[PDB]
C-alpha cells in the first residue's frame, strides 16, 4: 500500500532557490528564473529513473522572503511588497529585462501576490504533444545525443511589482514541486554510479558491491 | 453572509497537505493516453524478479564478471565447504545491490519470505553431489558436513538436476541474529576424458508474494 | 476547446500602475486616477481587434504597496494605512482635489481597505445604453473622427483615508483587469502594422512579409 | 459558531483564480442583447477561411501587389520549375502572415490538415499543362520534372480547369523536416494571335475541419 | 476539523458587500409598524407627477 506508485512518487520537494533585487547595476539580478525539469534534484532523479515513461500533473508552491539591504538608509515606513510569478508554456516568449513587453502577454499565466498572506500555488497539467514523457532517449534531437524536444515543460520567472524608482530590497524564492496523478511504464534497474552532470548519463566505472573476508565468512552469532 | 470562524492551521503551508488547486491552463485539452506495454502499479512487481547475486565478493575481483561465479574445483574434496552466507537483504553486502535489496533500502521496515535459486554451469558430462543446508536465526553456522546433515538440508545431484530452489520464511530487519545457508561437497565432481576440470555455480534471489514494506525514507546510496 | 472565445479573451492583466502621496506640494500627486478603456494595453488591444463588436463584464483587483519617504524622520510607530478606491460611472462627478465633496457622493461606489488583508476586488457589469461595445467606429462624435460616446466605461480614483496633518507616505497601486461572459461579432483581419497612438488607427506603411532567396528556394533537408 | 479551519492558499491573489465577486452596481438593469449578424464561437472559424499567399516574396517587391502573383512566362520552357515551397504554417515566411498563420502563432502546439487552392489568371484563349507535386516530410525536393512525376502529383490542364485543389494530411510544428510542393512546366503556354503573352497564378490557403491548438501564449509580432 | 482553505478577498472591507452582521441589541423587541398613508416603493412615482415649468427664464 505504501509501495504503490502514487505513494512512492507523489511527494513535495524543494527544487530551486533563487535571489533577486529591486535595484541593481547588473539587471540580470532583478529577476529570477527556472527551467522545469527533474534532472537537477538528485533524489527525485533516481526514483524517477526506475521507469522509462512517465505521465503526471505538476503542483508548485512558492515561499518568498524579503530583506532591506544593509547598505545605509534607515527610518523607512514601507507598505508590504508585491511580486509577480509568471509561467511560460512551451513555445512562449522569454523576457530579457524586467521592463520587457513579455511580462504582459495575455497567454503567459501569471500570479500577483503580496507578503503576509498564504503562500501562492499554481497547478499545471500534462503538457506534451506526445503521449508520455521519457526519462531515457536513445536518439538525436534532429544534433544532441539523448535529448528530445517532447520533454519541454516550460519555465518560471519571478519579479517585483513596484512602480518607478523603487527602494532597495532583496528577495529569495523557494519553489516546491509535486507530481500528481502519476503513471509509469517499463521498469529499469537502479542507478549504480554517481551522476556527473544534468543532461547525460555519463559515469565513471564503479564496483559491483563491497568486499568481505572470504566466500565462507559468516559473522559470529550473538 | 454565512457566519464563519477560522481555526488554527489557517494560512499555513503543510508540505504533505492534499487540497484542490487552481489550474493555470484551463483552456487546454490534453493528449489522450496511449496503451504502452509494460505498465506498473506497485514496486513489489520489481522485487519479485530474479537477479544475480555477487556471492564471490572478495578482494581483487569486485570489478569483474568473476564476482558472480561460485568456483567448483576438481579432484576429491568430499567434505569441504563450497560457500556460505547470512540471509540479510538490505543490510548485507552480498544482497545489498540486487533488485530486491535496492527496493528494501527505501523503507524502514519490511518483512516476508525469500526465494533462492542455484544453477550449475558445468559440462553435461559432470556428475556429483552437493549438500545445501539452512540454519534458522539464532543458530550458529554448521562447522562440518555431518552437523549440516543433522539439520535442515537438501542433497542436490547435478547429474540429475541442473538447478535447486529454496524458500526462506522468517525475514525481517533491525552478531547478526539472522539465518544462514551453507554448501558442502558430498562427493566431489567426476568427469570423463576430454572435459574441462573446474566449473561454476550461480545464485539468483527474489521475493515471494507475501512481501510488505513500511515508512518510506531516503536511500543511502546517492 | 482552448480556442473558444472565453478561453482566448478571459484572462487577467496589469493595465495601470500609479503612485500617490499623503503630503505633497503639487496636490495632484495626492491621488491616482485611470480611465477605463482597452486601447493602451498593446497585447490586449490586438486580441480585441479581431472583432468589431464586443460585450463583457469587468472584474478589477488592486495590489497596493506603501513606503515611508526617505526624507528624514525615524522612530515612528504607525498603525496600518487605509485606502479608498472609488468607481465613477459614466455621467458622474469627477474630483479635482483630495478634499473635494465628490469623494462622498452616494452614487459613486467605493471600497475602503486596510493593508495586511487580502487584495480588494470589485465587479462591474456591462454599462452601455447601446447593445454592444465597438472596437471600430467609422463616424464622427457629433467633432472627432473615430470616437463614439457609447464606449464610455467610467473611471477609477484612489486616495489615502487619513485625518488631519498626516505623516508622509508614498503608495503604489497596480490594477488587474479581466473581462468575463464575453460575446463577439464580425471578425476582422489582424493588425499588421505597429500602433502609433491610443486613439486612432494611424500607421506607417509596412511590408507584407519578409523575403527569401528565390521563388524556388526550399532549404536542404536534414 | 460553526468551527472552521483555514488552509494554505488563504488570502492570496492568484491571477487565474475563478471566484464569485461582489457587484459594485447591483441596482442597474443592463441593456438586453441585440441579434447582430456574424457571431463567433471559436477561433477556428477564422482559420477555415481562405486567404491569399504571398508566394513571390523576393527582393524588390515586398511592398507591392506583385508579391502575390506567380509569373508564367511565354515561349517554350517545357521542363523548368515554376515555383516551390515547404509547407510550414506559422514558421515559414510565405505562410506566416496569413489568416491561418496569424492564429497558429498564438499557440505553442498545433496540428491538422491544410488545403491549398491554385487559380490560373490568364486569358480564355491560353492552353497548357502544369505538373503539381508533393513530397512528404523527410524527403528531398525533386530536382527534375521526371522524378516529380515519379512521386505524388497531379497534371493540371488550364484549358480545361481554371483551378486545382490539394489537401495535405500530416502537419505539426517544432533543415526543416517538412514536406514540400513544387510546380513544373509540362508543355508550355500556347496562344492565338492577339492575346497577351505572359500570365499569373494565385495561391489560397486554408485549414480543414480537424485542426487543433494548445497552450495559449503571447504572439511575437507586436 | 473540517479542512478549510482561505481564498483571495479574505478579511477585506468592500464598501458594497452584502453579509450578515451580528446585532448589538439582540434582546430588544422593536416597535411594530404603523399604517401611515402615502407610502412609496419607487422613485418613478415622484417623476410621474406634473410640476410647473419656468418657461420665462429671462
Amino acid at each position: 500500500s505504501e509501495s504503490s506508485i502514487e505513494n512512492f512518487l507523489c511527494r513535495s520537494a524543494c527544487v530551486y532557490m533563487g535571489e533577486y533585487h529591486t535595484t541593481n547595476t547588473d539587471t540580470s539580478k532583478l529577476f529570477a528564473s527556472w527551467t522545469i525539469n527533474a534532472r537537477r534534484m538528485v533524489q527525485m532523479r533516481r526514483k524517477l529513473e526506475l521507469f522509462t515513461y512517465v505521465r503526471f500533473d505538476m503542483e508548485v508552491t512558492f515561499v518568498i522572503t524579503s530583506k532591506q539591504d544593509q547598505g545605509t538608509q534607515l527610518g523607512q515606513d514601507m507598505p508590504p511588497l508585491t511580486h509577480q510569478i509568471m509561467y511560460i508554456p512551451p513555445g512562449g516568449p522569454i523576457p530579457k529585462s524586467v521592463t520587457d513587453y513579455t511580462w504582459q502577454t495575455s497567454t503567459n499565466p501569471s500570479i500577483f501576490w503580496t507578503e503576509g498572506n498564504a503562500p501562492p500555488r499554481m497547478s499545471i497539467p500534462f503538457i506534451s504533444i506526445g503521449n508520455a514523457y521519457s526519462n531515457f532517449y536513445d536518439g538525436w534531437s534532429h544534433g544532441v545525443y539523448g535529448y528530445n524536444t517532447l520533454n519541454h515543460m516550460g519555465q518560471i520567472y519571478v519579479r517585483h511589482v513596484n512602480g518607478s524608482s523603487p527602494l532597495p530590497m532583496t528577495s529569495t524564492v523557494r519553489m516546491y514541486f509535486k507530481p500528481k496523478h502519476v503513471k509509469v511504464w517499463v521498469p529499469r534497474p537502479p542507478r549504480l554510479c554517481q551522476y556527473k552532470n544534468a543532461s547525460t548519463v555519463n559515469f565513471t566505472p564503479t564496483n559491483i558491491t563491497e568486499k568481505r573476508q572470504s566466500i565462507n565468512y559468516i559473522p559470529e552469532t550473538v | 453572509g454565512l457566519p464563519v470562524m477560522n481555526t488554527p492551521g489557517s494560512n499555513q503551508f503543510l508540505t504533505s497537505d492534499d487540497f484542490q488547486s487552481p489550474s493555470a491552463m484551463p483552456q487546454f485539452d490534453v493528449t489522450p493516453e496511449l496503451n504502452i506495454p509494460g505498465e506498473v502499479q506497485n514496486l513489489m512487481e520489481i522485487a519479485e524478479v530474479d537477479s544475480v547475486v555477487p556471492v564471490n565478493n572478495v578482494e581483487g575481483k569486485l570489478d569483474t564478471m568473476e564476482i558472480y561465479r561460485i568456483p567448483v574445483q576438481s579432484g576429491n574434496h568430499q567434505s569441504s565447504q563450497v560457500f556460505g552466507f547470512q540471509v540479510q537483504p538490505g543490510l548485507d553486502n552480498v544482497f545489498k545491490h540486487t533488485l530486491l535489496g535496492e527496493i528494501l533500502n527505501y523503507y524502514a521496515h519490511w518483512s516476508g519470505s525469500i526465494k533462492l535459486t542455484f544453477v550449475f554451469c558445468g559440462s553435461a558430462m559432470a556428475t556429483g553431489k552437493f549438500l545445501l543446508a539452512y540454519a534458522p536465526p539464532g543458530a550458529n553456522a554448521p562447522k562440518s558436513r555431518k552437523d549440516a546433515m543433522l539439520g535442515t538440508h537438501i542433497i542436490w545431484d547435478v547429474g540429475l538436476q541442473s538447478s535447486c530452489v529454496l524458500c526462506i520464511p522468517w525475514i525481517s530487519q533491525t552478531y547478526t541474529s539472522a539465518g544462514n545457508v551453507t554448501c558442502w561437497y558430498q562427493t566431489g565432481i567426476v568427469v570423463p576424458a576430454g572435459t574441462p576440470t573446474s566449473c561454476s555455480i550461480m545464485c539468483f534471489v527474489s521475493a515471494c508474494n507475501d512481501f510488505s514494506v513500511r515508512l518510506l525514507k531516503d536511500t543511502p546510496f546517492i
